[PDB]
């Protein structure tokens, strides 16, 4: 999934260097030149995020261990409820009558 | 040992606050993660009109 | 055209045409003597009845070429280009576009708008050009293209006389029985149509009643007068009135049709080479 | 793997340009934007690269990015709620372990005979 | 704040309940309201023309021939189009104008 | 239909689980005389949650007016011509789960005399 | 002279602002095509139908192509500039959600259909959004892509070009030929969603899409327009018992009940026509359509 999310921030990067690009001619360059080093920060951060999940790529399959775990613990826990609700059946409706 | 090892030892290279979060960047680009946005133009090359608008001073 | 649209773009009557036509060759004389490329009134300088019919006559190849084209083509989508080109050079001169290029160009955004989804295989087989010369034409189609819209105003839809015809028979097959198996009229008012458009009827009248004159035209031929479906139609508002401008209308239409002939092709050539030289000539357009 | 020190030159570029960009230049300052559409570029190639790596991540590692944490915090927490259901389910069946245990115990205290059998046959 | 602010100043009167003791509290009712505003913009009529005229169903000669270049055809019927939609577009086309 | 005032309806099975909450539910089992579907809160189940849109979209809403815990469940018809608005139509009350439209204070007295007499 | 930069589209991008004539608002579209081939078709297919479609259709409730022009490669389209668009609006939590001004929009958007259908020219794709609200909330039609003409001479006709949620029945099954069918269905699908205010049928794709219509509506009888089956392509669906209108959308007035269950109706012959949909008593009844000086509006 993380490929799908590293090429759309690709192209959303692009297209807003694009239109940066665009506006760059027609903006005054002075203050244009504020907004350069604000889309700079902008980039920055997306890239920087980036690298967090690149750094996390290698602690991924722990991670899916994990998950393979807890569903594992949770289906048991749901074995022990599902035993004391069958033997209430028992004991209240069939019995009974 | 200590898991609050900052967003840097982590991230630790780029310069900038890596750190601060997404709220205090008050970035549009930013919130692109939550929600991927859609490729509608594929990446173009550089023209001379974006060198022409900046060239800085 | 209830429709509108066309509404605009109905020139009312023959001087109009004549003196636009006339006002565009002026136009590009002038550009180019101020330019200064050239002293004023050289050889080169075309005149506008000459430049209409070298027109004509590539206009018949270019419809040739419709009909050779490889994918079978509804007639709505070769009349669709031919109308484009004559508008297109009410406005502007032969000599600033080169009637070759416009002619492919017509054709191909005809096809695009008209849907006939073409192949782009289908397309190059059916032009017997070397491929390498077929793609540096095409790259001209494409500046030519967006050109052509420009100076067609944006008005792209065209009212292609064939819908009338076909509604009118069914009018045919029900209202009036006087006439019967009206199909010996189907094939001559098709020859009658294809003579109507290569005149500049398509400009002037409205396209339901050349379809209506062309019928006429037909019956007369054969055998038959109409006098009771004009007596429906008399079955309408204007009274009296609306016959006599039908009969007016139907007279300047034969007119026309009679007074239409080819342009020779000993002629044609004379003026071919002339174009051909004046686009030899120094334009070059901006820096 | 390649992508990550990719992106990080790609940002040091970015970081670098910004500076540049914030210092008036004589120098040919759009070197930089053409380092940065280069940059895009060899990114396209890192997607091309990112097509070969197929990582498949979560949406809580994002959340905790915009957070600003680190991601190893995602990883200790996962971790400890495996090691918590492991408590739990783990002490539910020694509970069950030591009633089972009593119950022998006071049978057997009640029913001799019976439950002499049946730890014989067990 | 004693001042500015409210500071209780709503607490000290309270006119024993209209709410929960009693909701018969009311008395000073009113009302007299209008608006006259209803049913706009039924009308379907925005017929334009500049032609002769033409029904939408034809029930007549028209129908009872049936016939077009391939007259209509029975697969593709489920697709809807029956010839008639087929006729009318055809003759209404055919009729629009026939007067500059 | 003849007369709203002379008909009860009900069910058993929502009767044990019946709740301050529940009340409106039962008034809204449907096939109900006294409800209808031209109501909103059918409108507003239809579509989804119910929070403020009563006070958002204003029109017929029947809401609970005086409620007892055990039994007596009042509900009270009301049609808003705007937010802050609100005029009384009818008022249907339950008890014991058995549902009655609350008699006029005049219709109620007319019939009495009238068999008096 | 550019103002604002809303952003890409689909095949173009959009920016608002006054143009190099006169300080009005207006919103100003720019041409976008993949032109890398040295063979390019030169303009889309889609843009060409759009432009002139949308110069001949005016009407109160039909956008329309104002001015034009094109001096460099780029294609300058001019649209009035619209408040916002229907589909957002209800797709965010309640803020005032209200019925009276459900049945204005949906007499709009009716209003529009009707000119469309009567200049003998189809939408071919009317989808959730692609609609929009201008400040007054007069809401006219807009995208326009995808429509084409619908006429008594045989041609090719477009197949699966409508989105899947919209699909009509018959584009479903894989109908060679079409008629008013496909709007109206849409149409019926877009009231679906201000009624229950989420989406009516949800299909992941073709298949899943129309089993879930067949859900919704039930197995088609065997009545309703025999050839259902005989049309090109067509499964046999699960036979479901079946679901009255009241099932899907549990409750609202009769009237609307019975719109419902005509837009619905099966047999693309009896799909209602926009004619006749005004003509409907819903419309003319003692709830009152909005005028748009009191049509809700969100931040």
């Amino acid at each position: 999934r993380l490929s799908t999310l590293i090429e759309f921030l690709l192209h959303r990067a692009y297209s807003e260097l694009m239109v940066l690009t665009d506006l760059l001619p027609r903006k005054s360059d002075v203050e244009r030149k504020i907004e350069i080093v604000q889309f700079a920060s902008r980039t920055r951060q997306l890239f920087v995020r980036l690298l967090a999940l690149v750094k996390w790529a290698n602690n991924a399959g722990k991670v899916e261990k994990c998950a393979m775990i807890s569903s594992f613990l949770d289906q048991q826990a749901i074995l022990f409820v599902d035993t004391a609700d069958r033997l209430a059946s028992l004991a209240r409706d069939a019995l009974v009558h | 040992k200590k898991v609050k090892e900052k967003l840097s030892n982590f991230l630790p290279d780029l310069p900038g606050m890596i750190d601060l979060p997404g709220s205090h960047d008050n970035s549009s680009l930013r919130s692109l993660i939550e929600k991927p946005p859609i490729l509608s133009s594929s990446f173009n090359p550089i023209t001379g009109t974006m060198l022409a608008g900046f060239r800085l001073h | 055209h209830n429709s509108s649209q066309k509404r605009h773009w109905t020139f009312s009557s023959e001087e109009q045409l004549a003196r636009l036509r006339a006002d565009a060759n002026r136009k590009f004389r002038c550009k180019a003597v101020a330019n200064g490329k050239v002293l004023p009134n050289d050889p080169v300088f075309l005149e506008p009845h000459e430049e209409m019919t070298l027109c004509k006559y590539y206009e018949k190849r270019l419809l040739e070429f419709c009909s050779v084209f490889k994918p079978a083509m509804p007639r709505s989508v070769v009349g669709t280009a031919c109308m484009y080109f004559k508008r297109f050079y009410l406005n502007n001169s032969v000599m600033e576009y080169h009637p070759r290029i416009i002619m492919l160009t017509c054709a191909f955004l005809a096809c695009k708008v008209d849907e006939f989804n073409v192949s782009s295989p289908q397309f190059v087989g059916n032009l017997r050009e070397s491929p390498l010369g077929q793609e540096k034409a095409l790259e001209q189609i494409l500046e030519y293209e967006l050109l052509l819209i420009q100076q067609l105003n944006f008005h792209l839809i065209v009212h292609n006389p064939y819908r009338p015809f076909e509604g009118f028979l069914i009018d045919l097959k029900t209202r009036y029985p006087i006439l019967e198996n009206p199909e010996i009229l189907r094939k001559t008012a098709d020859d009658f149509l294809n003579r109507i458009a290569l005149t500049d009827a398509y400009l002037l009248y409205t396209p339901s009643q050349i379809a209506l004159t062309a019928i006429l035209s037909s019956a007369s031929r054969a055998g038959i007068t109409m006098e009771s479906y004009l007596s429906e139609s008399l079955m309408l508002k204007e009274n009296r009135t609306c016959l006599s401008q039908l009969l007016d209308i139907m007279k300047s239409m034969r007119n026309l049709v009679k007074k239409y002939e080819p342009p020779r092709s000993e002629e044609v050539a004379v003026l071919k080479q002339k174009l051909e030289r004046c686009h030899s000539a120094e334009l070059a357009l901006n820096v | 793997h390649l992508e990550e020190h990719l992106e990080k030159f790609v940002e040091n570029i970015r970081q670098l340009g910004i500076i540049v960009s914030d210092f008036q230049p004589s120098s040919q300052a759009g070197l930089n934007q053409k380092l940065n559409f280069i940059v895009t570029g060899l990114q396209d190639i890192d997607k091309c690269r990112q097509q070969l790596h197929d990582i498949t991540v979560p949406l809580e590692v994002f959340e905790y990015i915009d957070q600003g944490r680190n991601p190893q915090l995602y990883t200790k927490e996962c971790l400890e709620r495996a090691l918590a259901k492991n408590e739990q389910v783990k002490g539910k069946i020694d509970t069950m372990k030591k009633f089972k245990s009593l119950l022998i115990q006071e049978l057997s205290k009640v029913f001799p005979e019976d439950m002499a059998k049946y730890r014989s046959i067990r | 704040q004693l001042e500015m602010q409210l500071e209780k100043p709503k607490p000290v009167k309270p006119v024993t309940f209209s709410t929960g003791i009693k909701m018969g509290q009311h008395i000073s009712l009113a009302p007299i309201h209008k608006l006259e505003e209803a049913l706009y913009e039924y009308q379907p009529l925005q017929i334009e023309t500049y032609g002769p005229h033409v029904p939408e169903l034809e029930m007549l000669g028209r129908l009872g021939y049936l016939n077009h270049v391939r007259a209509a055809s029975p697969q593709d019927l489920a697709g809807g189009y029956t010839s008639s939609l087929a006729c009318h577009r055809a003759l209404q086309d055919a009729f629009s104008g026939l007067f500059w | 239909r003849d007369n709203l005032l002379g008909i009860s309806w009900v069910d058993s099975s929502w009767i044990p689980i019946l709740n301050s909450g529940s009340v409106l539910d039962y008034f809204s089992e449907r096939s109900n005389p006294f409800y209808d579907r031209t109501c909103n809160n059918e409108v507003v189940k239809m579509q989804r949650l119910t929070l403020e849109h009563l006070n958002q979209m204003v029109g017929i809403e029947y809401i609970l007016l005086h409620a007892q815990e055990p039994i007596l469940f009042i509900i009270r018809k009301q049609q808003r011509q705007s937010p802050a608005q609100v005029i009384p139509l009818a008022d249907y009350y339950i008890i014991a789960g058995v549902i009655y439209q609350a008699p006029d204070l005049g219709s109620v007295i007319n019939s009495r005399v009238l068999t008096a007499v | 002279e550019k103002l604002d930069f809303l952003g890409e589209g689909q095949f173009a991008t959009v920016y608002k602002a006054r143009d190099k004539n006169t300080n009005q608002i207006v919103a100003i579209a720019k041409i976008k095509l993949g032109h890398r081939s040295e063979a390019k078709d030169g303009i889309n297919r889609t843009a060409l139908r759009e432009i002139k479609l949308l110069q001949e259709l005016s009407h109160p409730n039909i956008i329309g192509l104002l001015d034009a022009f094109g001096h460099k490669s780029n294609i300058s389209l001019v649209f009035d500039f619209m408040e916002t668009d229907l589909e957002v609006i209800i797709k965010d939590n309640s803020l005032v959600l209200t019925p009276s001004h459900i049945k204005a929009y949906m007499l709009m958007t009716l209003q529009g259909l009707e000119y469309l259908h009567q200049h003998w020219i189809l939408h071919r794709d009317l989808k959730p959004n692609n609609l929009l609200l201008d400040e007054n909330g007069v809401l006219k039609l807009a995208d326009f892509g995808l429509a084409k003409s619908f006429g008594s001479p045989n041609r090719a006709y477009t197949h699966q070009v409508v989105t899947r949620w919209y699909r009509a029945p018959e584009l479903l099954f894989g109908a060679r030929m079409y008629g008013v069918g496909v709007d109206m269905w849409a149409v019926g699908c877009i009231l679906a969603e201000l009624l229950l205010r989420v989406p009516f049928l949800p299909g992941d794709s073709d298949l899943d899409q129309l089993t879930r219509i067949f859900e919704t509506l039930g197995t088609p009888t065997e009545e309703q327009w025999p050839d259902m089956c005989s049309l090109p392509d067509y499964v046999t669906f699960k036979s479901f018992p079946g679901i009255p209108l009241h099932h899907i959308f549990s409750a609202a007035g009769d009237d609307l009940l019975d719109l419902i269950q005509g837009l619905f109706l099966f047999n693309p012959c009896a799909r209602i026509t926009a004619t006749q949909a005004l003509k409907m008593k819903y419309f003319s009844n003692r709830p009152g359509p909005t005028p748009g000086c009191q049509l809700p509006r969100p931040n």
